[PDB]
């Protein structure tokens, strides 16, 4: 499931 | 005195059957509430969701129920909630830090259920009477 990339 | 009121926290998502302009895959929903038959407005004021900063204007504030995030987006994330008391005195608020995570296609709907509990030492008169309302418990 896509996630929201921290670096 | 110690009194204690259970809190839940929860969401739920989905794929879109239609992808936005953007392409947006998903619809979400977060929430704090109260367990069955607690009002927890009684003892807050306020609860802040703090929405991934690619969002416009991130910070979400709900000041009544229900105490909820609708949105639509691409990815999960980490998700800063804040839960303001009304209280005179501290603690005046608590962070709890939710994981929104979304379904990968195929797969089934999310409906996440989180429960928390607080726990208020000596509270004033005026926050007990709140917090007992809401369904607290003295322990």
């Amino acid at each position: 499931a896509p996630r929201k990339q921290l670096a | 005195c110690t009194v204690q009121v259970r809190l839940e926290l929860g969401h739920r998502a989905q794929l879109r059957k239609k992808p936005t302009t953007e392409g947006f895959t998903h619809d979400w929903m977060v929430f704090v509430r109260g367990p069955e038959q607690c009002d927890i407005q009684h003892f807050v004021e306020k609860v802040v969701f703090w929405l991934h900063d690619s969002f416009p204007k991130p910070r979400r504030v709900c000041k009544e129920p229900p105490y909820k995030v609708e949105e639509s987006g691409y990815a999960g994330f980490i998700m800063p909630i804040e839960v303001h008391f009304k209280n005179k005195e501290e603690p005046r608020k608590v962070c709890f830090t939710y994981d929104l995570f979304l379904n990968l296609e195929g797969n089934p709907p999310v409906n996440h259920l989180r429960c928390e509990k607080l726990t208020f030492n000596n509270p004033t008169t005026e926050f007990r009477y709140k917090l007992l309302r809401a369904g607290g418990v003295m322990v």
